[PDB]
C-alpha cells in the first residue's frame, strides 16, 4: 500500500480501509474508533468546501479580476441586505447540516425526503449520501473516492495558499503566480522573510487593520502575524 | 592483529575490525552502543566525503581565483555573474527543497535499510546499496565497487578523516591569518619564523558580523582572539 | 535502571517509577504517605497545565509586543485590560471565584469520591465527568479528540511530554518574575540583549544576582 514515507511502518489502527489512507497519523488522532468516524467526515467536509472556495476564487478572480476575493464581502453589493442575505443563509444552512449531522448520529433516519413520502435515499453510508445527491458516476465508486480525498487534501492546502499569499502579497493567487514567475528567486517568501538570531524580518500585513462597511468597521486582521517569519 | 592507534592500547571488545579504518580508538566510549556505532559511523562518512569536497573546493578556487577569499566567497557581491547579487533568500530556497529530499531519502534508508532503494516515479530504477552508506549503481558509476570494495572503504575513510583535519586547518589558519590554504603556506614559506601560528594566534581577522542583502550575520572565531 | 535525578543514588521506596516523571526525587519525603502522594500528583499536574498556559501567554504577547502590534507587557496587561475596556475588577474577580469556585469543588469532590461528579446531577451529565486516573479525568469533555483512550502506550508517552513540558513551564514562570525583578525589562527584551551580548549581558553582570559581584 503507497505510504506517505516510503519505507516506514503505517499506525496500527491505519489498517488500509479508509480511502486516502497513506499511514499518515503521526500524533495518533485516529487511534479511538469514534473519534476517526467524526474526523472521516470532518476531512469529507473541510475537502468539498475547499475544493469549491479554490474553484470560485479562481474563476472569480478570471471572470472579476477587479475585485480580490479577499475584499469581496466588502465589495460585493446586492438589494438583499447583509442581514436578509445571511438570515436566508442561517435557515438553509441551519436544516442541511442538522439533516447531515443525525446521518451521522442515527445513520438511515434521515434518507427519507420530509414532505414527500415516496423519495428516499437508498442505503448508504455516511459521508457519502448518493441517491438524488449523485445522479451520474464516471467510473469505480472506490476510485472517484480516493480521487475525491485526493482533490480536496490539495485544495485544503491551496486555500490556506490563498489566504496568506493575500495577506502577504496582497493579490488573489493567480495575481501571486505571476509575481513568483516573473521573479523566483525574489518572490518565495525565503526572499521575503529572514530570522537569524542577531535579528528578525518579515513581510507586513498588506490588508488594511479594519473594513468600514455599512457603518460598523468590521475588524479584519491578519492571521497569527507576530508569529509571520 | 591490525595496527591500533598507539603502541600498547588495547581495542575496545565493540572495535574488531569489521568497520575500515578500525584502529581500536574510542576513547571516550561512543560506539559501545550497537545502535550509536552505525548512526556515528553514518555521520562520519557523511563528514568525510563533505570534507573532501571543500578541501578540494577551496584548493581549486584558490588556483583558478587567487584573488577570491574563501571565508568571504558566501557574500553575494563575491557570486560570481550571473548570480551576483542574486536573492540570497531565493537560492537556500533551492538548497532547503533539494537537500532535504536527497537527506530524508538517506535518512530512510538508516531507519530502513533498503526500504528507499528503488526510483518513487520512474520504478525499475534502483540502486544495489550493498551496504549503509554505500548506495552504489547510479551512485557508482565507473563500476569500481565491482573490486576490493573493503581497500577502497579504507582510502576513503583515511582520506576524508585527513580531509576533515584539514579543513578545520584552512578556517582556524583563515581566522588567524586571513588568508587561504595555499596563501598561508607562501606567507610561512616566505618567513617561516616571522610568519606562524606563535604570532597569528592570538588574532581573529573576522569582521563581528556582516550585512548580506540588508541581514546582519553574526560572525565567530573558534576561540577569543582580538576581534 | 529508571534514569534518576541524581545518578549513582538509589530511588526513594514510594517513589516505583509507576508515576509519569518518577526520576526519584523526593530528598524531603514529602510524599512518602500515599494519599498524600496521590494529592501530590494533582497539585503537580494543575500548577504545570496553568504554567503551560501562562508561559506560553506571556512568550506569544511578548513577541507581539516585541514587534510593533501593541501588546502589553505581562506585567502591564491587568491594568490595560481593565482601563482600555473600562473593565470593573471587582466583578472580574468575583465571577472568576464563581466559575472556578464550581469547576475546584467538582475536581475535590471527584479527588475524595472517585466517580461520585458522574451521578447525573449536572444536568443530567454522567459519563462526561468520572474521570479516568487520579489528575486524569478524560472522558468526551477533557479529552475531546480520544487520545486518553485510543493506543495505551500513546497515552503514556503522553502523559511523560505534559509533566516535563509544565516542570518546564513552572520553572519559566519562576524566571520571568526572577528575570522582570532583577532586570525591570520583559522576558523576549531579556532574550534579544543576551543575544546581542551573551558574554557581558547575562545575571552575572545584571548587578543584583550576585552582590559581590
Ligand atoms: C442549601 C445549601 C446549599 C449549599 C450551601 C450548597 C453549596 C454548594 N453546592 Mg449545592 N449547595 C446547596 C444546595 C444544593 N445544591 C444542589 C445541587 C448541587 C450540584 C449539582 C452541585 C452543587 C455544588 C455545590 C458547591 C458549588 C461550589 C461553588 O463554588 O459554587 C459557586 C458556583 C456558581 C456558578 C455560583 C452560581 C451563580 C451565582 C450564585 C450568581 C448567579 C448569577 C446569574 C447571572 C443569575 C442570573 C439569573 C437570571 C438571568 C434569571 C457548593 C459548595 C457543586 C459542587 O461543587 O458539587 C461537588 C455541584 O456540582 N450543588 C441542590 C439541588 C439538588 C441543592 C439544594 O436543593
Ligand atoms: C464562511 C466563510 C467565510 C470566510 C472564510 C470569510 C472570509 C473573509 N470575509 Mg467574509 N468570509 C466568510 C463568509 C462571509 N463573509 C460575509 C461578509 C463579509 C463582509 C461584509 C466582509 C467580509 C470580509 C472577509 C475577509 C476579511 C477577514 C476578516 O478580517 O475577518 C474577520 C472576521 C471578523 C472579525 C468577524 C468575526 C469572526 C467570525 C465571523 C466569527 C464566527 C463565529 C461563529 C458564528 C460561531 C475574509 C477573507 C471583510 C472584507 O472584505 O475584508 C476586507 C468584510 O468586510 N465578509 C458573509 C455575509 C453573507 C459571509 C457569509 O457566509
Ligand atoms: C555547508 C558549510 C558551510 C560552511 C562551513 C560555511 C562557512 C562560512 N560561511 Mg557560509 N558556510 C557554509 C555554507 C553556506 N554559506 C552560505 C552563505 C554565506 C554567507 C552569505 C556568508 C557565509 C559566511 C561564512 C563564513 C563565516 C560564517 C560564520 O562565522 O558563521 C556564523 C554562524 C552562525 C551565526 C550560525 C550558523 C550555524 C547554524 C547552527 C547552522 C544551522 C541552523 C539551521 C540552518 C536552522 C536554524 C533554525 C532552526 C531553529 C529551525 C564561513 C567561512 C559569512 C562570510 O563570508 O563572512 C565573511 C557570510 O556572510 N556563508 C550558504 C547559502 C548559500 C551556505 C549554504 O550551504
Ligand atoms: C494568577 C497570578 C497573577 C500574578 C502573578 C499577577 C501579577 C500582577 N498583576 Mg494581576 N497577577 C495575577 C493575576 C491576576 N491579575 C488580575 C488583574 C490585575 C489587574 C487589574 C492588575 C494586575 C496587576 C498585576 C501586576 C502588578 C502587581 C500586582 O498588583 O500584583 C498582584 C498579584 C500578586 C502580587 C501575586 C498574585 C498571586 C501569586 C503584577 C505583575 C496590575 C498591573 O498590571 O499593574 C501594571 C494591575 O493593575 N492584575 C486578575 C484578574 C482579576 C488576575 C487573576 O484572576
Ligand atoms: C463556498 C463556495 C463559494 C462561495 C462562498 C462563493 C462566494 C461568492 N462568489 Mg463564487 N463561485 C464559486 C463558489 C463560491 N462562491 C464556484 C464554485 C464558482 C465557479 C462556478 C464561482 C464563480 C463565481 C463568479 C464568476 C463570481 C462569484 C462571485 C461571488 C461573490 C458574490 C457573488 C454572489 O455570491 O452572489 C450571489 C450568488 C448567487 C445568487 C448564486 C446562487 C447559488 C447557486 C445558484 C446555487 C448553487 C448551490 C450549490 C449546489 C450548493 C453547493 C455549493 C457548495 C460550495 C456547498 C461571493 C463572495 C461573484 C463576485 O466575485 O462578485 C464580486 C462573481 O463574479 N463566484
Ligand atoms: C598554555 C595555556 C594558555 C592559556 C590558558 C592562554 C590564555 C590566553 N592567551 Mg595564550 N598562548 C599560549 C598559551 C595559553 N594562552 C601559548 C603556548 C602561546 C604561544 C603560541 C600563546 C600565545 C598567545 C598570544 C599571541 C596571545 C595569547 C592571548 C591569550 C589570552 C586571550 C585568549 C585567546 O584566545 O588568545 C589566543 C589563543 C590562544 C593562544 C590559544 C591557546 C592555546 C593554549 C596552548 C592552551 C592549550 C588568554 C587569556 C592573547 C592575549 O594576550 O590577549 C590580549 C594573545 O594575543 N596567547
Ligand atoms: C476581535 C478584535 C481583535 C483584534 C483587533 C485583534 C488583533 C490582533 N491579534 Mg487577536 N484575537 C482575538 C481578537 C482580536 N485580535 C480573539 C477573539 C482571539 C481569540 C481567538 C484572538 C487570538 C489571537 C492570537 C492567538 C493571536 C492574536 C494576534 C493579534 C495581532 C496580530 C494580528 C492578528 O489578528 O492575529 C490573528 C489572531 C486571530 C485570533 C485572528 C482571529 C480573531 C478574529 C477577529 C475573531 C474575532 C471574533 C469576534 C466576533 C470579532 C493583532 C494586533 C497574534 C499576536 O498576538 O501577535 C503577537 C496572535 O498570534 N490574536
Ligand atoms: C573519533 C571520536 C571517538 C572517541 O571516543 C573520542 C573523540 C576524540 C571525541 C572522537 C574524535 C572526534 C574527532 C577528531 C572529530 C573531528 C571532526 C572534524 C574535524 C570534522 C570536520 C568536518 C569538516 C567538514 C564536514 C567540511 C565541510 C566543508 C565544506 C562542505 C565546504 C564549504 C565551502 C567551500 C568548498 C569553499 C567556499 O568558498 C566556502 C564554503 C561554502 C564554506
Ligand atoms: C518536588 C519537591 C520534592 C522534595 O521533597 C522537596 C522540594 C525540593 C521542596 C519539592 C519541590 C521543589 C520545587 C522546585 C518546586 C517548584 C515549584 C514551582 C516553580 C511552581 C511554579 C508554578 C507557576 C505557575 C503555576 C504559573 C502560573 C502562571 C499563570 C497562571 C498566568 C500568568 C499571567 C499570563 C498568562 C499573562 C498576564 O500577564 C497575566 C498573568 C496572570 C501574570
Ligand atoms: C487536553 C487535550 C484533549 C484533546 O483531546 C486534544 C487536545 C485538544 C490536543 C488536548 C489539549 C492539549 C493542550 C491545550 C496543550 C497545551 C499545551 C501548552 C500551552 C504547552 C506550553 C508549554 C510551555 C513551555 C514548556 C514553556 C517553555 C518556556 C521556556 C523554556 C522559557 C524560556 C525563556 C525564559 C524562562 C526567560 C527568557 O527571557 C526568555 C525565554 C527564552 C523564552
Ligand atoms: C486567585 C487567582 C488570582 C490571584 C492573583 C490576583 C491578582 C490581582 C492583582 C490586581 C492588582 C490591581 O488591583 C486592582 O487594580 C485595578 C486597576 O484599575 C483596580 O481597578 C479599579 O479601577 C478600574 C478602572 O481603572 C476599575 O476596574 C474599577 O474602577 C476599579 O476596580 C482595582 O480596584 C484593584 O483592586
Ligand atoms: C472573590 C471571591 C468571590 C466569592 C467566590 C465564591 C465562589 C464559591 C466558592 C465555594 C467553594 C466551596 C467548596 C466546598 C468546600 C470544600 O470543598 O471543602
Amino acid at each position: 500500500r503507497p505510504l506517505w514515507l516510503p519505507g516506514s511502518t503505517p499506525p496500527a489502527h491505519l489498517k488500509g480501509d479508509l480511502p486516502g489512507d497513506f499511514g499518515f497519523d503521526p500524533l495518533g488522532l485516529g487511534a479511538n474508533a469514534e473519534s476517526l468516524k467524526w474526523f472521516k467526515e470532518s476531512e469529507l467536509v473541510h475537502s468539498r468546501w475547499a475544493m469549491a472556495a479554490v474553484a470560485g476564487i479562481l474563476v472569480q478572480e478570471i471572470v472579476r479580476p477587479d475585485v480580490f476575493w479577499y475584499n469581496a464581502g466588502k465589495e460585493v453589493e446586492s438589494p438583499l441586505g447583509p442581514l436578509g442575505l445571511l438570515a436566508v443563509e442561517f435557515f438553509l444552512m441551519h436544516w442541511v447540516e442538522v439533516r447531515r449531522w443525525q446521518d451521522l448520529r442515527k445513520p438511515g433516519s434521515v434518507d427519507q425526503d420530509p414532505i414527500f413520502s415516496q423519495y428516499k435515499l437508498p442505503p448508504h453510508e455516511v459521508g457519502y449520501p448518493g441517491g438524488v445527491f449523485a445522479p451520474f458516476i464516471p467510473g469505480d465508486l472506490a476510485e472517484l473516492k480516493v480521487k475525491e480525498i485526493k482533490n480536496g487534501r490539495l485544495a485544503m492546502l491551496a486555500f490556506v495558499g490563498f489566504v496568506m499569499a493575500a495577506q502577504v502579497t496582497g493579490k488573489g493567487p493567480i495575481a501571486a503566480l505571476q509575481e513568483h514567475l516573473a521573479d523566483p528567486w525574489g518572490t518565495t517568501i525565503f526572499s521575503k522573510a529572514a530570522v537569524v538570531p542577531g535579528q528578525a524580518v518579515a513581510p507586513p500585513c498588506k490588508i488594511p487593520a479594519s473594513v468600514s462597511y455599512k457603518g460598523i468597521e468590521i475588524p479584519t486582521p491578519c492571521f497569527l502575524q507576530g508569529l509571520w517569519p | 592483529d591490525r595496527k591500533l592507534w598507539a603502541p600498547g592500547v588495547v581495542a575496545p571488545e565493540y572495535l574488531k575490525g569489521d568497520l575500515a579504518g578500525d584502529y581500536g580508538w574510542d576513547p571516550l566510549g561512543l560506539g559501545a552502543d550497537p545502535t550509536a556505532l552505525k548512526w556515528y559511523r553514518q555521520s562520519e562518512l557523511q563528514h568525510a566525503r563533505w570534507a573532501m569536497l571543500g578541501v578540494a573546493g577551496v584548493l581549486v578556487q584558490e588556483i583558478v581565483k587567487p584573488d577570491v577569499y574563501f571565508y568571504e566567497a558566501g557574500l553575494p557581491q563575491n557570486l560570481p555573474e550571473p548570480f551576483t547579487n542574486i536573492n540570497m533568500g531565493g537560492l537556500l530556497a533551492w538548497e532547503f527543497i533539494l537537500m532535504h529530499w536527497v537527506e530524508v531519502r538517506r535518512w530512510q534508508d538508516y531507519k530502513n535499510f533498503g526500504s528507499v532503494n528503488e526510483d518513487p516515479i520512474f520504478k525499475g530504477n534502483k540502486v544495489p546499496n550493498p551496504e549503509m552508506g554505500y548506495p552504489g549503481g547510479i551512485f557508482d558509476p565507473f563500476g569500481f565497487s565491482k573490486g576490493n570494495l573493503k581497500e577502497l572503504q579504507t582510502k576513503e575513510i583515511k582520506n576524508g578523516r585527513l580531509a576533515m583535519i584539514a579543513y578545520m586547518a584552512f578556517i582556524l589558519q583563515a581566522q588567524a591569518t586571513g588568508k587561504g590554504p595555499l596563501a598561508a603556506l607562501s606567507a610561512h614559506l616566505s618567513n617561516p619564523f616571522g610568519n606562524n601560528i606563535l604570532k597569528n594566534i592570538g588574532t581573529c581577522t573576522v569582521p563581528h558580523s556582516v550585512d548580506v542583502q540588508g541581514l546582519t550575520i553574526p560572525l565567530t572565531c573558534l576561540w577569543p582572539g582580538s576581534q | 535502571v529508571r534514569p534518576v535525578w541524581f545518578p549513582g543514588n538509589p530511588p526513594p521506596a514510594h517513589l516505583d517509577g509507576s508515576l509519569a516523571g518518577d526520576y526519584g526525587f523526593d530528598p524531603l519525603f514529602l510524599g512518602q504517605e500515599p494519599q498524600t502522594l496521590k494529592w501530590y500528583v494533582q497539585a503537580e499536574l494543575v500548577h504545570g497545565r496553568f504554567a503551560m498556559l501562562g508561559a506560553a501567554g506571556i512568550i506569544l504577547t511578548s513577541i507581539g509586543a516585541k514587534v510593533g502590534l501593541g501588546f502589553p507587557e505581562w506585567y502591564d496587561a491587568g491594568k490595560v485590560v481593565v482601563e482600555k475596556n473600562n473593565i470593573d475588577f471587582p466583578t472580574l474577580m468575583v465571577i472568576q471565584f464563581y466559575l472556578m469556585g464550581w469547576a475546584e469543588t467538582k475536581r475535590w469532590y471527584d479527588f475524595k469520591n472517585p466517580g461520585s461528579q458522574a451521578d447525573g446531577s449536572f444536568l443530567g451529565f454522567t459519563e462526561e465527568f468520572k474521570g479516568l486516573e487520579n489528575g486524569y479525568p478524560g472522558g468526551r469533555f477533557f479529552d475531546p479528540m480520544g487520545l486518553s483512550r485510543g493506543d495505551a502506550a500513546k497515552y503514556q508517552e503522553y502523559k511523560q511530554k505534559e509533566v516535563k513540558n509544565g516542570r518546564l513551564a513552572m520553572i519559566a514562570c519562576l524566571g520571568f518574575a526572577a528575570q522582570y525583578a532583577a532586570t525591570g525589562k520583559g522576558p523576549l527584551d531579556n532574550l534579544a540583549d543576551h543575544l546581542a551580548d551573551p558574554n557581558h549581558v547575562n545575571f552575572a553582570t545584571n548587578g543584583v544576582s550576585i552582590p559581590i559581584a
